[PDB]
RNA sequence: CCGAGCCUGGUGAUAGCUGGUUGUCCAAGAUGAAUCUUAGUUCAACUUUAAAUUUGCCCACAGAACCCAAAUCCCCUU
RNA sequence: ACCUCGGAGCAGAACCCAACCUCCGAGCAGUACAUGCUAAGACUUCACCAGUCAAAGCGAACCUUUGAUCCA
């Protein structure tokens, strides 16, 4: 009487752990609701997958959470908190690697 | 249900696109990006595509 | 050589003493033996080891991939396309510097065929040879080439050397009698008259900007010096050169070989060129 | 397919490869991706774009091909203006 | 010589002289071009701008200005393509630019404006 | 095939330069092809190994190889693995160095 | 020897099924997807050979989620 | 009775994991009509097919599941 459940794994999660290196546009990691924040320099498609917008390290670390205000129902989660209370999360960033350029002597005018 | 239709470019150009519009709803006239004009400008239903 | 007195030491070399190269012959393999043998090397049962495994593309009823793929035209008339072959400056300069060219007499493909400079295959669409800039900047050959395409590049090289270049069409007969003329003449059939283009390349053969055959040679003085001052060299006067009367001739439109008119014989047998002379004979292929 | 034509005794070509796919001479075969003209109306547009694109083939999809065509579809063609002509060579190619 | 009823004469019968085929502004002597097999090559065109003779005086003053950043200490303007393998190409391109040059003589920065108005609005102190 | 035409001023602006008149007095002679080039020939198999050949060899072909290894190892770093056909007379460098080999070759006079 | 005779021929029918597959010696070599498909096949994985050049495995620290255990992943060294 | 797709557990922590296994859901709708075009780099349901994400750029403006080929 039980059908379907056959649906085979989505094989999400990190594709690049802490510390790998990063060109820009690599996935970062896959999930299916926000388990990794987008960090500095990395950004979050339509699915809510982490993608490196720079090329780089990345680096795993935990931030305070400070939602969109737009974001209602996380702003009335927030003022449900204490005072003292401070929501953190796990946020992805890319360290970027290489200068965006160099100035190059072209023309001795 | 809805029903696939094709919007004609009222600028002339032989531009059409396809839309969905509900069967019941009245005729389709929409404002849409004309390539060849290269300007919005008006589209209006012409026949019914299909059914979906 | 220290070889050819190894073999005034060494036995006669007879029948009874010849190898082949070592590693030349692979040793046969045959199903006879422990390894070999057995099963030799079929496997175990199912449609392998019986020899009767599906055809070549067959998934084994998933759809294949040769045919889940939709319909392209990716090759729609390739057979009738048009080909042409390149002949990069680069070779034109090398074949005539080797001799293999000799561009003191006008340069047609007949000339390229027979100095080896190109490969022509009319049965394989090849509709004669495309000048190709590649070599442009080191090119100093007056040359006076006819060819089927040319690169306005190719054009401004060939024009900056002080030679002449013209675009000339060919039919696939044409074409293969150019390319080999003699097994033509062994044939025994009267010249035959060179097709005009079809309608799609009349207009670039009757275009000036490209050199063409059938363009009006009013115009091909303005085209000269409009590429000259495009690419930037001074547009030299041929009528001066020694060499103006070769590098003025040109074939007539219906013309095949430079010399030789339509409808002529070549008796190579006896070297004598048999020529006809009733008039409807004449007219046709002066027509 | 036929490995020994009865009239010939030479090797077939599988036309239905023809009629599908592209080969550059290097080697590689070009194809269209497969539902690009289906029901266009319900796909998104990045779906459309991937679906529009002239896609290569695996290696062993190649050597398929390879195997089901013969040698007079993996010639030098040197047509007029083949849009494929830059495409049909490899460059900066390390192993 | 052979003749058909399309040959040449008989198609355009008013140019019928074999000279009529062959009968003959930048000035090429005037300007310095370089060649440097720097893959694609490069073309450099230097013309001392100030005697460029062949160009108007207000053409020239239009230039220099327009230009400025071209010209060389010597006062010649120089100018150079690497957009093709060819050196034809190149110095083909080289012209061109010199002729929209004297055509356009002849007849990011939002930021700069931006920083610009400010400096004027800071200009406010007079001695 | 022709011979090639005296030209005044060498290299041809093909590049085409004739062997140097007389031969030069090394241990080995590279024969020029049919076509009057040098016989330095790139080869590829498996789609991978990249060698270079230098085919019409007469002579020593051990003082060649001895020769094209000096001469090599300071562009590779290395000394270039070869394989010296004395049957067939011919060298076999790993690696592509047809367009080095050949300008060898010329200066040499081959 | 008739739920459709016998003989010849097509015919060496076809068989994803059963059986068989002949010298010596050495070496490498073992448990997913689709499919009128699960007695089969194609792709993958594995496997063998040859070739190219350059990192591979092991691997501590750091790192990998909220909701509501054994371990795993990742890689400086070694 | 089922046959395709998806969510949860088995399968606790990268990924992956069956069943006549335990439960649930879907064959689209709403929206707009840039919900356009192009394009680095990536992910990928263990193959392929197919399916995802996407910087930069151009152009307007200021979106949240079903099916191939041929054939018409
Ligand atoms: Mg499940
Ligand atoms: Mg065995
Ligand atoms: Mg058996
Ligand atoms: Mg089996
Ligand atoms: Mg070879
Ligand atoms: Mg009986
Ligand atoms: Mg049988
Ligand atoms: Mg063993
Ligand atoms: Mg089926
Ligand atoms: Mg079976
Ligand atoms: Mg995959």
């Amino acid at each position: 009487k039980n059908l379907g459940g056959k649906s085979s794994g989505r094989r999400q999660g990190i594709k690049k752990m802490e510390g790998h290196y990063v060109h820009a546009g690599n996935i970062i990691a896959t999930q299916r609701h926000f388990r990794w924040h987008p960090g500095a320099h990395v950004g979050v498609g339509k699915n809510k997958c982490l993608y490196a917008l720079e090329e780089g390290i990345v680096r795993y670390t935990k931030e305070v959470y400070v939602p969109h205000p737009r974001n209602t129902e996380a702003v009335d989660l927030i003022t449900r908190l204490p005072k003292g209370a401070v929501l953190y999360k796990t946020f992805v960033h890319v360290v970027p690697a290489k200068p965006e350029g160099t100035f190059k002597l072209v023309a001795m005018l | 249900k809805n029903i696939l239709v094709r919007m004609v470019s009222e600028a002339g150009t032989g531009f059409c696109f396809n839309t969905k519009r509900n069967r019941l709803r009245e005729k389709l006239t929409l404002l849409h990006y004309d390539p060849v004009v290269k300007q919005r400008v008006l589209f209006v239903e012409k026949k019914k595509i299909r059914s979906l | 050589a220290r070889a050819l007195d190894l073999l005034r030491g060494l036995p006669r070399v007879s029948l009874a003493n010849l190898k082949p190269n070592p590693g030349s012959k692979k040793p046969e393999r045959r199903p006879r033996g422990r390894r070999r043998g057995r099963k030799c090397g079929r496997g175990h049962k199912g449609e392998r080891q019986r020899g009767t495994r599906p055809r070549l593309g067959f998934e084994g009823g998933q759809t294949p991939f040769y045919i889940r793929i939709p319909k392209y035209g990716f090759n729609e008339g390739h057979s009738f396309r048009r080909q042409y072959k390149p002949l990069s400056l680069n070779r034109l300069q090398y074949l005539i510097d080797l001799g293999r060219v000799d561009p003191s007499q006008p340069i047609d493909l007949t000339q390229l065929v027979n100095g080896r400079g190109v490969t022509i295959q009319p049965l394989k669409r090849d509709y004669g040879v495309q000048l190709v800039e590649e070599g442009a900047d080191t090119f100093t050959a007056k040359v006076n080439i006819e060819v089927q395409l040319a690169s306005e590049l190719a054009i401004a090289a060939i024009e900056k050397n002080g030679g002449v270049v013209t675009t000339a069409f060919y039919d696939p007969r044409s074409l293969d009698i150019v390319c080999k003329p003699v097994p033509f003449f062994l044939r025994g059939q009267p010249i035959p008259k060179r097709m005009l283009p079809p309608e799609e390349l009349v207009p670039y053969y009757t275009d000036a900007k490209n050199r063409g055959y059938l363009a009006d040679p009013a115009k091909f003085p303005e085209a000269r010096l409009e590429l000259a001052r495009k690419y930037g060299y001074i547009l030299p006067d041929i009528t001066k050169d020694e060499l103006f009367k070769m590098l003025c001739t040109r074939k007539d439109p219906r013309q095949i070989f430079f010399g030789l008119a339509p409808g002529w014989v070549v008796n190579m047998a006896d070297k004598k060129i048999l020529k006809p002379t009733d008039e409807n004979l004449l007219k046709y292929y002066t027509s | 397919l036929t490995y020994f034509s009865a009239r010939k005794g030479k090797r077939k070509t599988v036309k239905a490869v023809i009629d599908r796919f592209l080969r550059l001479h290097c080697g590689l075969w070009v194809r269209r991706k497969a539902g690009y003209k289906k029901k266009l109306w319900k796909k998104t547009p990045a779906r459309k774009k991937r679906l529009r694109e002239f896609v290569f083939c695996n290696k062993t999809q190649s050597k398929l091909l390879d195997k089901m065509t013969t040698s007079f579809w993996k010639r030098r063609n040197w047509y007029v203006d083949d849009p494929y002509q830059k495409y049909h060579d490899r460059t900066n190619l390390k192993v | 010589e052979f003749k058909s009823i399309y040959s040449l004469d008989k198609l355009y019968p008013e140019s019928q002289g074999s000279d009529t085929a062959w009968r003959v502004d930048i000035p090429l002597d005037r300007l310095t071009i370089s060649y440097c097999r720097s893959v694609n090559s490069k073309a450099e065109v230097r013309f001392h701008l100030a005697t460029a003779e062949w160009i108007a005086e207000p053409v020239r003053q239009k230039i220099a200005i327009t230009h400025k950043n071209k010209i060389n200490r010597l006062g010649e303007l120089i100018l150079t393509s690497e957009s093709s393998r060819y050196q034809f190409r190149n110095l083909a391109d080289c012209l061109q630019k010199i002729r929209d040059m004297i055509t356009e003589a002849s007849q990011k920065l939002h930021r700069i404006r931006i920083e610009n108005m400010n400096r004027e609005r800071l200009r406010q102190k007079r001695i | 095939i022709p011979d090639p035409p005296k030209h005044e001023h060498y290299p041809t602006p093909s590049g085409w330069q004739p062997p140097r008149d007389p031969p030069p007095n090394l241990p080995y002679f590279v024969r020029r092809s049919r076509m009057h080039n040098i016989p330095v020939y790139k080869d590829i198999t498996h789609g991978n190994r990249q060698m270079t050949v230098i085919r019409k060899v007469e002579g020593d072909i051990w003082a060649l190889q001895k020769d094209v290894e000096d001469f090599l190892s300071p562009l590779l770093g290395k000394t270039p693995v070869t394989q010296v056909n004395e049957v067939t007379g011919t060298l076999r460098i790993k690696g592509y160095f047809d367009q080095e080999l050949k300008a060898w070759l010329l200066e040499k006079g081959f």
